[PDB]
């Protein structure tokens, strides 16, 4: 079915026309990509003793 | 917006989803190999308050991140499926519903895999998961199932994406390509489907045998009812190395496109390439018992084992000495793509090298899940997998997106990696031969001077890899203003040395692959009049 | 006249393997000479020292 | 034709699907299988039977995404030559993979009985298991599966001739054939001396036929849906791909029982 | 052809200027150039054959270099301020860690290296074990 | 009124034109009964023998000089063609994107090919 | 098959004599200079003329270049050019190195 | 009994996705999204329980 | 014997396997180096000549000679380097005659030694657990996460076999220094033949994942004097 083509088209996120700026998406999903393993050492620190 | 992406049936947008759940996987891994690295910078628990189950629990993490969630969508699902449709002519993949699933069952192995490190204990058994340490005795808690299951939804999905591929480049090709006409890539993503398709099952089966004992009582590998962990580590490598083949095997086809477009001419025994390709391939079911040289086996067993293993070293040595003669004689366009091949070239045959030496049963003795060994795997993988994936997205990206990105900075990004991963990984092999055990949270403090410069070396790795996030910012907000300032390089073949500026702009594009002659974006189905070709 | 000039290319294929096996060889006989015979020659003289000790 | 009208048509054989949620969906049910089934083995959920809910949800998805494929072959006709041919080509890749599972469970076997554990009694099967007689129940397993693929092959040559009575006759019995071998092994499993936690001899004999019996029980129900388009006019003389798809999993699925009986009964015993 | 010879103050230091100009005064001069080129080739000044020769092969637009004359410096710097920021990060997170271990200091390591003379340990080699202060 | 079942390739008026009446009453459908859509179109061409889906490789017997380029037809205003010379495989492939408007010429060796579409879309 | 010298000689000179435009031209000279041998002085000398023919200067300049360029030393680039010095003389092409004297 | 040129009849023209256009295609989809969304979101309440260690009550 | 910082080699030998094995990885590394050598000389060069080439010589694409060349090199390579590999995996393989054994069995995150040949009162075997010494219990001088409780005594200039097998999960008994690494499944014993040429300790440690307490379990071999051996032995 017909799709719009361009060069913004191709990708599921948004990056012109935006209400917040696309930095903070683009940034914040690396961001928890990289605190997954902080959350999860964490989380299984909690579990023994500490922080 | 929802039918596009959720309901998606055809392969580019599939493939940028592949890639972006790749990319999101590949941080989080380079978290843990951070954290990992960072804790086994001095002896004694630093950062972790001793816990070494928490240690072992993000090796695991790291290596199924690295490898299943990393590599595999990235040159698998993500390349592999945006440009063999493209390359070959095909309107779209076949079995597109197939295509998806395989996708969105990928993430999902990561909700469970995170959930099984976020429950009772967490996975601590390596990313191989041999019992008895793996079985319920010694593992208790949902931690070890769900992983399992996670190996059984990649595997679903790599073996779903194998039979599409299958099907696509055997059936689809476009009306005038014979099989022998194929490119490069496309033949290393055949050759790599059927490794996979030859290779899952058996991973299944033993996995599945796993967890039925730990949770159905049974004995397929309990030593109380006659069992023999041996055979899940025979299950498990007769998958696992043909397992580091296909990630290896799409690198060696992205290489060999780089070399020839950046070097403008061709490959040096293309046919010679696709016989080394599927001889690496059938080798790889051959060889799998040396990953166990300590198991006890006969002399004969491993005097077998370490000839095939050695033969390997003829298929892949023909294909490095070819992509130096396709350098050789050529125009080097040193641009980034080209300098991750060389640095692919040269740190691969390093890798292979180690590796050769580690074939035979004799040395394996002395370096047997020592540092050596991972000296050696991060070398071939690290290098050869995601190398390759650089130098597959500097030299596609601006194809697939429309938006051109930074060169210096993308210079900058390869040499800040190269450094860092050579800093990271040298000193394991000193290591390794010193007689440092491997998956040890602490170690006696004679081990710690590599240790430390090692640690070093991932804060450059990763700082390389924070420029690389950077990058993609910059190209996806200034690729546009990229294009038309002069920070960018956007012809990728530079005319020839007779060839004036008006006759290369009514000629801009001189490839071997129809992957460039399709606009920015390409049409979400292109090839409406089938392709054709002499 | 000029006499045909030509097989410049594979005269340096050739010049350059060459040049590639000797610095190859020059760095592992370098290996093999220095490095390992001095660990075999500080062992084979401990061993005969401790053989004569032994006396 | 003119060009007026070939310019209004696909210019390729191969299908365009159009979007579809049942790749997504059957994905959340098969996540949500995972998931409830590894919180329902180490006792987090009270009961299975939220197990059964997500079984039941992706066999849901499962019929749902088949009655899809199945609309798009017949009623809008996009199955084409091409399409064909690349649908055979699969499902003989799927078929492929299911042989090496069963090679590996072999492999098993053959690890577990050929080096017998001295715990085991260093004989197969292992002392204190007295395996089950091969001449009684399996020998009528083994030739109804034999007289299921001969008449299945009948009815499919039926259908192509052009007669529908005696492939619909064909079909039906092997059908029931099928579902009979199914209840024959239910049968001899639950008068069975030995149980899958007895060791390994149990382990491997109840995996390798309890992987042939979940292949039977889908072999089965896609004879059964085959039934159901034979009888409703769906398949043609000359266009019929799952009832093929179906000849050749009965195929290599008899080789692979045939083999299964001889070294699990004739060579384990 | 065309006239007596294309205008000079159009026409010189080309080089320094070629890429400034509107599409339409490029279309212009290479229309007059390529008609002028019609003519015998010895009846063009020194400044056309420049020109003409700038215009085809000149390293503009498609032949503009991978790196443009500063570029070799920029990365350099960005290599070597990388790797310094890089192990400052590294020092700054392992300040902020635990203690390190008490086996670490010299008088330790001393005694160590004692009890390994003691033991004829690594004869040929090295037993000494210091490594820290 | 009503439309047809398009009895041979020279009848067929769009897509709903090509569906047909099924088997009768009790006898196994047959191909050209229940056949509907492309693949009842690939049929008919199968029937009168005009293969539908044409496959026929790049016309690569002679060169295709600027003054007489090889035509090649295209049902849009672009196609992809690639090359590998005056014979089958003289020099390596080389792919080139004639459009209505420029011909597109190899580089390696010559060639001209000049598009011609059907449109009409 | 591999050609000899000779053939490859006559080769490119037919080819230079059925160039048509400045096309052609140029890429009969590039895969021409694409080759592990230096062109014998007839077939610059058709370059030459084809680059006359279609009335382009800046490549006939590029045709003495690229020879400059592959050849091996610096005294048989002086062998081709005082060789051809009749042919540029009467054409009037300048070389690069002396057309921007630096 | 012979329903598939009907059924092509009504397929072919249908401005609906393809698992909508048949006349008994809500009976099968208004349930099952119900059961999926039930199947869905149960599992994931029970995670939060396997972190914090808690099993389920055998009563 | 004992690792050293920022070392580069193997530890000093004190068995004939050592040796062999350091032998062969030094006649194995000759020929990866001047493979090396070549690959990266050949990389310097091209890249450095032809990143500056403005004509490409693109009409070279199969030159059957060299291939054949580089594909019978690796193959002559690898038999080279493969005759010493078999000489030594069949030499070092051979049980001739062990003068003694001794069992080593791998518990969770200890070891224990049992010298099933010699007595402690009169026949009875001699066994004992050789836990790691923890850090809160180090005097200054021993070695952190590599000095053990009770140290495992054994005789100089002796065929010994250890026949090493586990109780939990594969525990491996690896002491490079000696030149042995054999795992330990709980399902089969494991035997390996050692001669020790020199008296001293060797330090090792389990090469196989067994859950926490991997790095906290080593493995301490003194070998002495055949009568203080004996001495050792009686006050077992
Ligand atoms: C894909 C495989 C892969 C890759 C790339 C890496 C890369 C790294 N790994 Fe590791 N590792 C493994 C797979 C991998 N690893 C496996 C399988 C094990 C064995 C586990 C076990 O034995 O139990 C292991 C074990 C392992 C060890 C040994 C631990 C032990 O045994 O005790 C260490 C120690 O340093 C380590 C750390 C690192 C570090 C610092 C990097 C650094 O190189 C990180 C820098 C890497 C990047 C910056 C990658 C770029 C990031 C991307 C997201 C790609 C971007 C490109 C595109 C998106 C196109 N990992
Ligand atoms: C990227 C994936 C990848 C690739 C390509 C390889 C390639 C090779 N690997 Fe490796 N390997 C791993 C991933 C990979 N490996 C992983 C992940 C592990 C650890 C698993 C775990 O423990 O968890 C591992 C561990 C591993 C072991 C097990 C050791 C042990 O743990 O006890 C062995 C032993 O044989 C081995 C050897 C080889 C060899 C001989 C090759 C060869 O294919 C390399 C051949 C290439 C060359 C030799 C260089 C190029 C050739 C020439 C320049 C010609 C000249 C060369 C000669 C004449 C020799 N590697
Ligand atoms: C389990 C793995 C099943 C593999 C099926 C491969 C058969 C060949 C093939 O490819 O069958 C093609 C079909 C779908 O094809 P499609 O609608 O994408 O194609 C349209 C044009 N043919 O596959 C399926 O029905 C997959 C069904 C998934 C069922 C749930 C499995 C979850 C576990
Ligand atoms: C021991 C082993 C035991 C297992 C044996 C089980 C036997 C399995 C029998 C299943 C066949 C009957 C199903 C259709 C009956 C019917 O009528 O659904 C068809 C009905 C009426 O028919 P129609 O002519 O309109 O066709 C029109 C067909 N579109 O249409 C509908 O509403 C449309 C959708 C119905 C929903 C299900 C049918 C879609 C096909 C997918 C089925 C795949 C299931 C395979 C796995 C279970
Ligand atoms: C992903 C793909 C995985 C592929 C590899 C699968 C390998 C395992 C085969 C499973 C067969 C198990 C079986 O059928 O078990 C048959 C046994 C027979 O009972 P019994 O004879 O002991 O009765 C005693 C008197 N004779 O039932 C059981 O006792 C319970 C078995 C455990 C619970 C069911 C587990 C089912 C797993 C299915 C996996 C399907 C995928
Ligand atoms: C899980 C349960 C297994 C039951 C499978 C039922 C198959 C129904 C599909 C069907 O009937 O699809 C019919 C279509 C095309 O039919 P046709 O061209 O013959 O139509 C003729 C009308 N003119 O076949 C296929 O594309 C073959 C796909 C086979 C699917 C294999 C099963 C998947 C297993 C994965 C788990
Ligand atoms: C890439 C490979 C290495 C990464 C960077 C090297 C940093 C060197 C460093 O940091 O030092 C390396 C150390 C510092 O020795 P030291 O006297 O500080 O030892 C302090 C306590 N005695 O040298 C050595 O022990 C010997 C070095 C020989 C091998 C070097 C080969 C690679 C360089
Ligand atoms: C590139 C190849 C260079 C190899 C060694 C260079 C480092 C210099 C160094 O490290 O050599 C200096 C060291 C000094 O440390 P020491 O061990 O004397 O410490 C004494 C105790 N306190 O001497 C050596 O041990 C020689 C180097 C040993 C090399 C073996 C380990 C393998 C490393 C590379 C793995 C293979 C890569 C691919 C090659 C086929
Ligand atoms: C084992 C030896 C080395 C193995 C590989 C080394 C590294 C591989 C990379 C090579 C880079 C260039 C290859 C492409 C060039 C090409 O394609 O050249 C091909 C061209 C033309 O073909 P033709 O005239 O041969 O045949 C006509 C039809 N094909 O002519 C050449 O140039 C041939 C060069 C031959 C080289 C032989 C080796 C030279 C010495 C070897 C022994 C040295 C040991 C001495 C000890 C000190
Ligand atoms: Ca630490
Ligand atoms: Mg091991
Ligand atoms: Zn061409």
């Amino acid at each position: 079915v017909h799709f719009k083509d361009g060069v913004y088209e191709n990708i599921p996120f948004k990056v012109k026309g935006r209400k917040t700026p696309y930095a903070l998406s683009h940034f914040g999903f690396f961001a928890i990509g990289f605190a997954v393993p902080f959350v999860a050492c964490y989380v299984q620190l909690k579990k023994s003793g500490a922080f | 917006m929802v039918q596009r992406w959720l309901y998606s049936t055809n392969a580019k947008d599939i493939a940028v989803l592949y890639f972006m759940l790749a990319i999101f996987s590949g941080m989080a891994g380079t978290a843990m190999s951070l954290i990992i690295r960072l804790e086994l910078a001095a002896p004694g628990s630093q950062y972790l308050h001793g816990n070494s189950q928490l240690f072992n629990v993000l090796v695991v993490g790291h290596a199924v991140l690295m490898i299943f969630f990393l590599v595999m969508p990235a040159l698998i699902g993500g390349f592999g499926n945006y440009l063999l449709p493209l390359m070959i002519g095909a309107t779209d993949t076949a079995f597109p519903r197939i295509n998806n699933i395989a996708f969105w069952v990928l993430p999902m192995g990561l909700v469970c895999l995170v959930t099984s490190t976020l429950v009772e204990s967490g996975a601590g058994t390596g990313w191989t998961v041999y019992p008895p340490l793996s079985s319920i005795q010694a593992h208790s808690g949902p931690s070890v199932d769900l992983a399992i299951f996670a190996l059984h939804l990649t595997s679903i999905s790599s073996l779903l994406g194998a039979i599409n591929f299958i099907v696509t480049t055997l059936n689809m090709r476009t009306n005038g390509m014979t099989m022998h006409k194929l490119p490069l890539f496309v033949w290393s993503i055949f050759i790599t489907a059927f490794l996979l398709l030859l290779s899952l099952p058996v991973l299944s089966a033993g996995i599945t045998m796993l967890l039925l004992d730990r949770n159905f009582n049974t004995s397929f590998f309990e030593v109380s009812g006659g069992g023999d962990p041996i055979l899940y580590e025979h299950l498990f490598w007769f998958f696992g190395h043909p397992e580091v083949y296909i990630l290896i095997i799409p690198g060696f086809g992205i290489i060999s496109h780089v070399v020839s477009t950046y070097s403008k001419k061709p490959v040096f025994g293309e046919i010679s390439m696709v016989y080394a390709m599927a001889s690496i391939g059938l080798l790889g079911f051959l060889v799998w018992s040396h990953h166990m040289y300590i198991v006890g086996l006969d002399a004969d067993t491993r005097a077998y084992f370490t000839s095939a293993t050695m033969i390997i070293a003829i298929p892949t040595g023909i294909k490095i000495f070819s992509w130096l003669a396709t350098i050789h004689g050529g125009s080097i366009r040193l641009a980034t793509p080209m300098l991750y091949a060389i640095a692919f070239l040269f740190l691969f045959t390093m890798g292979g090298l180690t590796g050769v030496a580690l074939a035979n049963a004799s040395l394996d003795v002395a370096f047997h899940d020592t540092y050596y060994v991972v000296g050696h795997f991060h070398y071939v993988l690290s290098m050869g997998a995601i190398f390759s994936l650089f130098a597959g997205y500097y030299y596609w990206s601006p194809q697939i997106l429309g938006l051109n990105y930074n060169e210096k900075l993308a210079q900058i990004q390869f040499w800040l990696i190269f450094i860092g991963a050579n800093v990271i990984f040298f000193p394991m092999h000193f290591l390794g031969i010193n007689g440092m055990p491997r998956r040890i949270p602490d170690y006696p403090d004679a081990f710690a001077g590599w240790n430390y410069v090692a640690s070093i070396g991932s804060f450059i790795a990763t700082l390389s890899l924070f420029l690389f996030i950077y990058i993609l910012y910059d190209q996806l907000v200034n690729g546009l203003n990229n294009k038309v300032n002069n920070k960018s390089v956007i012809y990728n073949k530079a005319p020839d040395f007779v060839e004036s500026n008006t006759i290369f702009n009514l000629n801009t594009v001189k490839s071997s692959s129809i992957e460039f002659l399709l606009t920015s974006p390409p049409a979400v189905h292109s090839f409406n009049t089938p392709a054709v070709q002499s | 006249t000029i006499a045909p000039i030509t097989g410049t290319i594979k005269r340096r294929v050739i010049m350059d393997i060459v040049l590639g096996f000797s610095l190859g060889g020059v760095m592992a006989s370098y290996w093999w000479w220095g490095f390992h015979m001095d660990k075999i020659n500080k062992r084979e003289k401990f061993y005969a020292e401790l053989a004569e000790r032994k006396k | 034709m003119t060009h007026l009208e070939r310019s209004r048509h696909q210019q390729h054989p191969f299908h365009m699907v159009m979007p579809s949620p049942w790749p997504i969906v059957v994905s959340f049910a098969l996540l949500s299988l995972a998931l409830s089934t590894a919180l329902t083995m180490h006792g987090y959920i009270g009961n299975m039977n939220m197990v059964y809910l997500a079984l039941f949800v992706l066999l849901t998805s499962s019929i749902l995404w088949f009655r899809d494929i199945v609309a798009e072959a017949t009623y809008l006709g996009d199955h084409t030559m091409a399409v064909r041919k690349g649908i055979n080509l699969g499902f003989l890749m799927f078929v492929l993979s299911e042989v090496l599972i069963f090679a590996g469970l072999f492999w098993a076997y053959f690890h577990s009985a050929m080096s017998p554990d001295v715990t085991l009694g260093a004989c197969w099967p292992p002392v204190g298991i007295e395996a089950v007689q091969p001449t009684e129940l399996p020998l009528l397993n083994t030739i109804i599966l034999l007289s299921s693929g001969a008449t299945v092959t009948y009815s499919h040559h039926a259908l192509i001739a052009g007669n529908r009575n005696k492939a619909l006759s064909g079909l039906l019995i092997t059908f029931w054939l099928i579902v009979i071998f199914v209840t024959c092994q239910y049968i001899e499993y639950t008068n069975a001396a030995f149980t899958i936690s007895d060791g390994v001899y149990g382990s491997v004999f109840y995996a390798g036929t309890g992987l042939h019996f979940l292949h039977m029980v889908m072999l089965a129900a896609m004879l059964g849906v085959n039934y159901w388009r034979m009888r409703n006019y769906h398949l043609t003389a000359g266009h019929h791909v799952g009832y093929e798809t179906t000849i050749i999993y009965t195929h290599v699925l008899d080789v692979i029982w045939l083999f299964l009986y001889v070294v699990f009964y004739w060579w384990g015993v | 052809a065309q006239t007596h010879a294309l205008s000079n103050a159009a026409v010189m230091d080309l080089q320094s200027r070629w890429e400034n100009m509107p599409s339409t005064e490029q279309q212009d001069i290479v229309s007059k150039l390529s008609e002028r080129q019609k003519l015998p080739w010895a009846q063009l000044t020194e400044p056309e054959k420049q020109a003409v020769w700038y215009i085809s092969y000149g390293e503009w637009g498609p032949r503009r270099p991978v790196l443009n004359k500063g570029d070799s410096s920029f990365i350099a710097k960005g290599v070597a301020a990388g790797l310094l920021f890089s192990v400052g990060l590294f020092a700054v997170v392992r300040m902020a860690g635990g203690q390190d271990a008490k086996t670490m200091n010299k008088e330790w390591q001393l005694k160590s290296d004692e009890y390994l003379k003691s033991k004829n340990a690594n004869p040929w080699g090295g037993y000494s074990q210091v490594q820290s202060k | 009124p009503v439309v047809k079942t398009a009895q041979n390739l020279a009848e067929v008026n769009g897509p709903e034109t090509l569906i047909g009446p099924g088997a009768k009453e009790g006898t196994v459908p047959t191909d050209l009964d229940q056949e509907t859509g492309l693949a009842r179109l690939e049929l008919l061409g199968k029937l009168e023998g005009i293969d539908v889906f044409d496959t026929k490789p790049l016309d690569s017997s002679r060169k295709g000089t600027m003054k007489d380029p090889i035509i090649i037809e295209s049902y849009d205003d672009y196609r992809y063609v690639g090359c590998t010379g005056s014979p089958a495989g003289s020099h390596t492939i080389m792919w080139l994107k004639p459009t209505v408007n420029e011909v597109a010429r190899c580089w390696e060796c010559g060639s001209v090919y000049k598009l011609n579409p059907v449109g009409v879309p | 098959d591999e050609e000899t010298f000779e053939e490859f000689t006559a080769r490119y000179e037919k080819e230079f004599d059925e160039a048509y435009d400045l096309f052609e031209v140029q890429r009969v000279l590039n895969n021409c200079f694409s080759y592990d041998l230096v062109p014998a002085p007839a077939v610059i000398e058709k370059a030459l003329r084809a680059a006359r023919r279609v009335n382009d200067l800046p490549t006939a300049i590029r045709v003495f270049e690229a020879l400059k360029y592959k050849v091996e030393n610096e005294d048989q680039y002086k062998a081709y050019l005082d060789e051809l010095k009749d042919v540029r003389q009467e054409l009037g092409v300048p070389l690069k190195e002396e057309l921007f004297p630096s | 009994a012979n329903k598939v040129i009907q059924l092509q009849k009504i397929f072919q023209s249908s401005t609906k996705p393809l698992w909508w256009r048949h006349p008994r295609s809500a009976l099968y989809l208004y349930p099952f999204y119900a059961i999926f969304a039930v199947a869905v979101v149960t599992p994931l309440l029970y995670i939060p329980n396997a972190i914090r260690g808690i099993k389920a009550k055998k009563a | 014997d004992v690792p050293t910082p920022y070392a580069c080699y193997f530890q000093d030998s004190a068995t004939p396997n050592q040796e062999g094995i350091l032998e062969l990885h030094d006649n194995i590394m000759f020929y990866l180096l001047v493979i090396l050598g070549l690959v990266s000389w050949m990389l310097y060069t091209i890249v450095m000549t032809y990143s500056k080439n403005p004509i490409a010589y693109k009409y070279i694409k199969h030159g059957q000679t060299i291939e054949v060349i580089w594909t019978i090199f690796p193959a002559v390579i690898l038999l080279i380097i493969a005759f010493p590999s078999f000489i030594l995996l069949y030499l070092c393989d051979e049980v001739i005659s062990p003068a003694m054994t001794i069992k080593a069995i791998g518990y969770q995150w200890y070891w224990k030694y049992e010298y099933s040949d010699f007595i402690n009162d009169s026949g009875e075997t001699v066994e004992f657990e050789s836990y790691v010494i923890p850090d809160e219990l180090l005097e200054e001088g021993q070695l952190r996460l590599l000095d053990t409780d009770t140290s495992m005594v054994v005789p100089v200039d002796t065929h010994i076999r250890f026949v090493v097998t586990a109780a939990d999960v594969i525990h491996d008994f690896a002491i490079p220094s000696l030149g042995i690494k054999v795992d330990a499944t709980p399902g089969r014993l494991n035997q390996v033949s050692a001669l020790i040429q020199r008296e001293g300790v060797f330090y090792g440690a389990c090469s196989e994942l067994c859950g926490t307490g991997h790095a906290n379990m080593p493995i301490k071999i003194e070998a002495v004097s055949l009568p203080k051996f004996l001495e050792w032995l009686n006050e077992q």
